[PDB]
Formats: structure tokens, C-alpha cells, sequence
RNA sequence: GGCUACACACGUGCUACAAUGGACAAUACAAAGGGCAGCGAAACCGCGAGGUCAAGCAAAUCCCAUAAAGUUGUUCUCAGUUCGGAUUGUAGUCUGCAACUCGACUACAUGAAGCUGGAAUCGCUAGUAAUCGUAGAUCAGCAUGCUACGGUGAAUACGUUCC
């Protein structure tokens, strides 16, 4: 565990940190710079000091909770106002102005007919 | 407690090295145990936590 | 026995002042905790219940009682005599230990903690926890989880009233 | 304007809001300018936006500032 | 404002499904084209899209412009993964009289179906298919398309039995 969530043992550090919601490759590299470990390491072999350096760096960064809250609350907000994007969120249709005549199936689900 | 079916439930130590809170109690764990977060290191107990108008005024 | 010594040393006083008690024996105590698992999948796989048993048994420290079917149901393909769940009554030093563990170790390991529920009373002074995941415990290595599963931790009291229960639990350290 | 130039608002609309800045707010303001940005000085007003065949009512709130009037007058009626 | 709708059906292309591969550091070899209130060198700032100052340039002179695939190294280890990069949220840039309807690009975070495709069907006989990038026209801004360009570079075609 690092940020209240497990991470793989056999994946290296830079990659394992990416299995948090909120933390990607860039942030992982920058975190490992700040809490200076090597990227080659693997968390089955890391020590208490290394792991705690990392935890200390990670605590400053919104992740595994507040990030889900930010996203959900932003969407609920734009729905509570009768906005275009929030109408689209309420209907299950694309938001960025794609065309729904064809090829919108991530937001529409599979083919219904 | 029947002799034959219950585990080895022995007294161990819970160390929150983040804030070094060293608590003693039992476990079936198999003596110093590692814990990262706790009632003395977790936000909600400790009470310390880490707007379209104010946003638009800065710009 | 940190929590029990705490109870007898402070909370008896800090509670009897709040509820004008003439005798110590009015004061609340936890008489037991019951820990269930409610395993309905054992119709379809008994290995499930074996894992459940082992995990309650490791968490608490005693072999859980296999509960059984009380009345037979066909929506779930469920016949009387069949095992469902398993329970564990806890009393004494082990109760106070498990409860301090809860307040101090596991609950601060929830994936998305923002507070326990605060209305989880039957109206008489008993408390339940709607747990989601079992690996939240340190005894459980997260690698041996055969199924993420929740639990129920009932807490049973000699308080007649929910507010007395709230104060007791806060004074131990519940949120 | 999605850019360091600062937002966009049409000048006539700004003037009419400053005219309505006496805060009595008896009247709906009429408009066609969906292009405009909403400011915090529009709260508690009632604007009447042109969707293409109707000057439809929209009530302004504080959750509506980094947005546009056009977000609240759907031009496409689909059932 | 709409031609950008969406319960669905078809056509034509792009990205992929991974190890003949992903990421990362070094390094190499082209064509052809365009450029005046237009191409914008170098330097500086910014993680980047870019921005400030500004030189040359109406051309075999200066610019777009460091071609990429490659080669050599490290690392990944056959998993929905370090493949994939949709979708969505945030902070931004450039253009524009204004990017919600309805621009492109960027950074961060998330990480969809997809593990080589049913019946059927298509292109191609050589510098061709296949693959890799590059330029232009329109164009304030927008190109997975259109037209042109070159780099690497196959296998097979017995024969007219049959459609
Ligand atoms: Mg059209
Ligand atoms: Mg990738």
C-alpha cells in the first residue's frame, strides 16, 4: 500500500505508482525525483525509508478520493445547471461536440436497435 | 476457548512510524508490526485536510 | 487492554456526569461484538465459505460458527440446513482489542474513507458497521484475497439509549 | 477568450447590465448574444436568450459564471 | 441558429489489437514544393502548445526544415499489460469581432471496446503491393481526406482446367 491502495510487487516503482487513480507516468517520475529513489527498483525490494519518502511526497497530491470527488461534483454541478454538457451527461452522449450520427459508442453503449 | 481449534493469538506491537504511535495488542499475525496510517496520523480524526466566482476574479 | 483501562479510568466518569448516574452499574458497557459475513454464494461454491471461515478466523482469533439456513428459499436456490455466513461472538479483553483495532488500524485503511455512518442504531443502543472489503485488516495479506467481500460488525451494549451509545463510542474513539 | 486577453462580453449587454445595476431587477433583458461570457455581476438577473426562434428565459446563478449564455438555450429540440 | 441532430443500416479511410513490438539516450541517408506585410534563423522565457526581441529572404543565397521508418544501446516479459488511446474532467496556447451551440494544438489525470475478425469480399505482376515520414492547393484558424514527393522493399505469376 501507498496511498491507501495496493500496488503490484513485480512492477517497478514508476509503473506501479500509475495504478493509483490520480497518478500517471509524469507524476510518478516527478514524485520519484522528489523522494529520490531509483526507478529501476521494485517495491518487493524497497525499504521503509524509500517507501516513506514516497508516501510523504504523495500526500501532497490529490489522489484516490478527492479526485473522484472533484470529477463527480463538477459533473453534477453542470447537470444541476441546465447546461449543454450537463444535458449530454444526463443523456449519455458525447460532450466535446462530436457527431452522434455515427461512431459515438463509448458514450452510447453497444448497438441497440 | 477450546484447546485444539483456536490460533496463536499473541500480543504484538503496532507502530505508526509516521507518528511513532506504539500500541500494544493481540493478533494472529506471527514482535513489531508496520502500520502507515492511524487515528493519530489519519486526516479525519486529526481534523486537518489537505468556486466559479473567486476563480473568475483572479483572471 | 488499553481500551478497557481507558473505559474504567475516564469514560465512566465523563459519561456518568453527562447522564446523572447514581450508581456505576447504570453505566454502559459493551457486552459483545458479533461479526458476520452473510455468505450467500455458498449455494454455488463451498470453497467460498471455507475462505470466509478462514478469514473471520484469522481476523478475530477463533473458529467462526457456521450459520445455517433458517427457512428455505427458491429465488436463491436456498434450502434449509445449508450453510450461510459465519458468526463470531467476542467478549472481554479480545473485544476491547478488536474494537481498538477497528478505531485505530482498519477503518483508517478504507479505500475512500470520509466517515462511518452515524445513524447506525436500532433505537436501543446497538451499533452496526457496513464494511465493504475484508483485506482492510492487517492480518489479511491482500494477495490471498479470493474474493473482495464485506462484513457486518454488530456491537451490543447495556446502554438503553442511542445517545449514551454515541458518547461511549466517541469516548473510545469512534467517528 | 480561452486566452490571456481576458473573457468576452458584448458591450451593449454590459451597458444594459450596468443600467440594471440599481438591483431592482424588475425586467428581463432581451438578447441575441449567446457568444458573451457570464460575469458575477449577472447573478439574480433574468436573461432572455435567442435560441433561433424563441427568446427563452434563463435564471443566472453563481454556478454559471465561467460559462456562456448559449449553454442554456438549446438550439436543437430532439425527442 | 441550422447544414456538426441520432433508436439504427451501409460505404470509404485512420488508430489499434502487440515482442519483426512499447518507452527512453546517441547517431545517419532524401526528394519535391511553397514564401511580402509572407516564410520567420538565432538567442531568451515556458514541462509543452507557444510568446518577446529580431536577422536574412521577392530565391539554387534566407526561411518553412532536426525527415521518419533505421542503426546501436538500456528496460519491459506475453498479462487487457509500460499494447491500445477512445471517453471524460481540469489548467492552457494560437487564430479570429466572437471558439457553448461548433476550431485545432498542448500539459496533467482517468484509461473504453479491442487478443487479428462470420457469411462474404477488395487492391496489386516491380522499384509494384506493404510500410515510413515530407510538401503543396484551398486556408485568418482547422486535413485521419485530395493532389504531388521521395526512403526501405517483397513473394508469385506452372498454365487457361474453371468464374
Ligand atoms: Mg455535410
Ligand atoms: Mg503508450
Amino acid at each position: 500500500r501507498i496511498a491507501g491502495v495496493d500496488i503490484p510487487r513485480e512492477k517497478r516503482v514508476v509503473i506501479s505508482l500509475t495504478y493509483i487513480y490520480g497518478i500517471g507516468t509524469s507524476t510518478a517520475q516527478k514524485i520519484l525525483e522528489e523522494a529520490n529513489v531509483s526507478a529501476d527498483t521494485r517495491v518487493k525490494d524497497l525499504t521503509d525509508d524509500e517507501l516513506g519518502r514516497i508516501r510523504e511526497v504523495v500526500d501532497g497530491y490529490k489522489v484516490e478520493g478527492d479526485l473522484r470527488r472533484e470529477t463527480n461534483l463538477n459533473i453534477k454541478r453542470l447537470m444541476e445547471i441546465s447546461s449543454y454538457r450537463g444535458i449530454r451527461h444526463r443523456r449519455g452522449l458525447p460532450v466535446r461536440g462530436q457527431k452522434t450520427k455515427n461512431n459515438a459508442r463509448t458514450r452510447k453503449g453497444p448497438v441497440k436497435t | 476457548m477450546k484447546q485444539g481449534i483456536h490460533p496463536e493469538y499473541h500480543q504484538v506491537i503496532f507502530l505508526d512510524t509516521t507518528t511513532n504511535f506504539k500500541f500494544l495488542s493481540g493478533s494472529t499475525k506471527t514482535p513489531v508490526i508496520r502500520l502507515d496510517i492511524s487515528s493519530d496520523s489519519h486526516p479525519f480524526y486529526t481534523g486537518r485536510q489537505k468556486g466559479r466566482v473567486e476563480r473568475f476574479n483572479k483572471k | 487492554n488499553r481500551l478497557k483501562e481507558k473505559f474504567n479510568t475516564e469514560v465512566t466518569e465523563n459519561l456518568m456526569k453527562k447522564f446523572n448516574y447514581s450508581s456505576v452499574m447504570e453505566v454502559p458497557k459493551i457486552d459483545k461484538i458479533v461479526v458476520n459475513m452473510g455468505v450467500g454464494d455458498a449455494v454455488q461454491n463451498s470453497k467460498v465459505l471455507d475462505n470466509a471461515v478462514e478469514e473471520l478466523e484469522l481476523i478475530t482469533g477463533q473458529k467462526p460458527l457456521v450459520t445455517k439456513a433458517k427457512k428455505s428459499i427458491a429465488t436463491f436456490r436456498l434450502r434449509e440446513g445449508m450453510p450461510i455466513g459465519a458468526k463470531v461472538t467476542l467478549r472481554g479483553e479480545r473485544m476491547y482489542e478488536f474494537l481498538d483495532k477497528l478505531i485505530s488500524v482498519s477503518l483508517p485503511r478504507v479505500r475512500d474513507f470520509q466517515g462511518v455512518s452515524k445513524k447506525a442504531f436500532d433505537g436501543r443502543g446497538n451499533y452496526t458497521l457496513g464494511v465493504k472489503e475484508q483485506l482492510i485488516f492487517p492480518e489479511i495479506d491482500y494477495d490471498k484475497v479470493s474474493k473482495v467481500r464485506g462484513m457486518d460488525i454488530v456491537i451490543v451494549t447495556t446502554a438503553n439509549t442511542d445517545e449514551e451509545a454515541r458518547e461511549l463510542l466517541a469516548n473510545f474513539g469512534m467517528p | 477568450r480561452s486566452i490571456k486577453k481576458g473573457p468576452f462580453v458584448d458591450e451593449h449587454l454590459m451597458k444594459k447590465v450596468e443600467a440594471q445595476e440599481g438591483s431592482e431587477k424588475k425586467q428581463v433583458i432581451k438578447t441575441w448574444s449567446r457568444r458573451s461570457t457570464i460575469f458575477p455581476n449577472f447573478i439574480g438577473h433574468t436573461f432572455a436568450v435567442y435560441d433561433g426562434r424563441k427568446h427563452v428565459p434563463v435564471y443566472v446563478t453563481e454556478d454559471m459564471v465561467g460559462h456562456k449564455l448559449g449553454e442554456f438555450a438549446p438550439t436543437r429540440t430532439f425527442k
